[PDB]
């Protein structure tokens, strides 16, 4: 799924 | 919408994953 | 062999790295001991506190190997503790003034002498200070580096031989000699 | 080793309701701004919501995809998101853009990982917080463009 | 209202237009604050903004003859608290007092001069690190930065400090 | 602990914290440990005007003469010490059979000092004393199995 | 001061008035 991630 | 002071575990249902 | 935290000397709710050198408190006091003891002469070993959130604490000192694991160290008349709460000095839950608090990122020093025939004595170090003598002329038997925490806080112990604040008035033998 | 991050988390809990406000965003719907001034490599806010595992997530995402009803999901390490979008903090609101002012970073404290949004540089009272969601690049047909509108905008969110 | 000095400065040190953050340059020098206090006691903050690997901080108080191409606590005239170690230095003694400072830690100056009993007091993010000096020399103190290599700090005199002491008085250097 | 010199300068940056002066149980003035000072640690120098034998005993004889108090320290055998009229509150340390410091003299390219060094851990409050050494007047030192003579 | 002095003597240090 689509997430905002740190890297 | 609740807000949360803190980050909680989500306590998944038996049919969590059913469709 | 090597000086470590002990395998199975210890509280099992402690959590112990897989190096035996960093430990994790789980709720109640509990203790852990190192490998080795000693019998006669100065030793010396430090200990850093790598988290201590709040309402965590811990009871840092030397143990006789009847110090009651499931228990704060300090809790009988086998073990001498360093209590991070107002650095109180604590022997068989007698709690007395020693020295000011210490918390996370203080690195711990602790001096044991057991001195031969021709008092005994047990000094706490906090980042290089000395702290004075907390106890002196102390039961005789054999010691080890103890450990007990309250809570979810981590320690992390150093036997040596290369120390963060060697002490430069007290001659010593690192616990790694064992 | 922590450093000073557990007394810089300890004292952003504190004050965070100081550093921002919610208010209807340039880029879109709403975001976080700046209620105050706030320094280089200030810890501003903690991404906040309910813990799921992979499964769970994609399970969730199609259902709120199924009710036109936004990203707010924070992957926090391989096996757990953070899901805002029923529940969590008003840093679900913060924006993407393409001249960030905020990074988001994982801390590891003992009692678990935390999503911090950070500063990376001064902000100035009544600016739009915003960080690079850093999304998975993807196909055309999924493709999501970008309105950050900052002066060389790369025009895509992936 | 209190700054950094603009000339009672290492040149070498790079001061920001606010006056308020430096940045550091090879070998150690020192920049004192615009205003001092012979009486009172008085409390001022630095924030430590950067503090890449091999860098360093000596932070404290210096009267007006303290060397600005030296570390804080090179001489008589100063005293200042290490980022390495906690080290405590005065006349270029290095003595254990506390443990290391770094990055994103906030660090609390306390100076205390009676009329006539002085010390001075460290604090690490609202933590009283103990009493470092006492009896000192007699004279104009100064909050002093001095920075070896490029870490970067910023000070605030006051009056809104980020960890307020809560064990003892003092008015902010910004009432100078 | 480290290099004598360091530990040199180190003392004299701050060995006005480990002393004071005050009446002495022993005789006249004495000095006093102002904290706790743990053993084989510098505490203060012995500091006057070094002069050679022959001076030392024209400067005596004439101090003698009007009636001005002698305070000296013999460095070797060759130098002494003179504190009479440059010394400082070192000049004031007693005798003791049961001392509780030592006096020696380190040898340095700069020159030779004359170091009061504690020789086991000194607490605070408690008189400073080393052991004059002998070669006739009471000792008063008052310590258990006391050697009765000085001088 | 605090330190120690070297007397420096004279020629006539040792002689009798
Ligand atoms: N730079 C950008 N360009 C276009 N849409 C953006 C964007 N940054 C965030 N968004 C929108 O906001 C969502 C992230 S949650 C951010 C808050 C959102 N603006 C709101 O009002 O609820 C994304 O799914 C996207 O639809
Ligand atoms: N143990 C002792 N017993 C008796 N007299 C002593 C003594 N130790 C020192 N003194 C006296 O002190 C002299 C050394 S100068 C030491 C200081 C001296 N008490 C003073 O007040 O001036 C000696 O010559 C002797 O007269
Ligand atoms: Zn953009
Ligand atoms: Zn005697």
């Amino acid at each position: 799924a689509r997430t905002k991630q740190t890297a | 919408f609740k807000e949360l002071d803190e980050n909680v575990e989500y306590e998944e249902r038996e049919s969590e994953f059913d469709i | 062999s090597r000086v470590l935290l002990a395998l199975h000397d210890r509280a099992p709710q402690l959590k112990i790295s897989d190096d035996r050198l960093t430990v994790v408190g789980e709720k109640g006091y509990s203790m852990v001991r190192a490998s080795h003891g000693v019998r006669k002469g100065a030793w010396y070993f430090e200990i850093t506190v790598d988290e201590m959130p709040p309402d965590t604490a811990a009871r840092l000192g030397w143990s006789q190997p009847l110090g009651n694991l499931q228990a704060p160290l300090g809790y009988d008349k086998f073990s001498y503790s360093w209590r991070s709460k107002k650095g109180t000095k604590f022997h068989q839950s007698i709690g007395k003034h020693y020295s000011s608090g210490y918390g996370q990122g203080d690195v711990l020093g602790f001096y044991i002498n057991l001195p031969e025939d021709t008092s005994s004595e047990i000094i706490f170090y906090k980042n290089g200070v000395n702290q004075g003598v907390a106890y002196k002329d102390i039961f005789e038997g054999v010691y080890f580096p103890a450990i007990s925490l309250y809570k979810s806080c981590t320690v992390s112990i150093n036997f040596g031989p290369c120390f963060k604040y060697p002490p430069k008035d007290l001659t010593y033998r690192p616990m790694s000699d064992m | 080793p922590l450093g000073s991050k557990s007394s810089q988390y300890r004292k952003m809990k504190t004050e965070w309701k100081s550093n921002v406000y919610l208010a209807r965003s340039r880029i879109q719907g709403l975001g976080l701004y700046a209620a105050r001034d706030i320094e280089k490599h200030t810890m501003v806010i903690e991404y906040i919501g309910t813990i799921i595992r992979n499964e769970v997530a994609n399970r969730k995402e199609k259902l709120y995809e199924s009710q036109n009803r936004g990203v707010y999901m924070f992957r926090m390490d391989n096996d757990h998101v953070i899901d805002a979008t029923l529940t969590g903090g008003p840093a679900r609101y913060i924006n993407h853009s393409c001249a960030p002012n905020c990074v988001a970073e994982v801390v590891t404290f003992e009692r678990g990982h935390k999503i911090i949004i950070s500063s990376s540089r001064r902000i100035q009272k009544g600016e739009e917080l915003c960080y690079d969601y850093k999304f998975d690049f993807e196909d055309d047909q999924h493709k999501i463009p970008c309105h950050c509108g900052a002066v060389n905008c790369r025009k895509w969110m992936n």
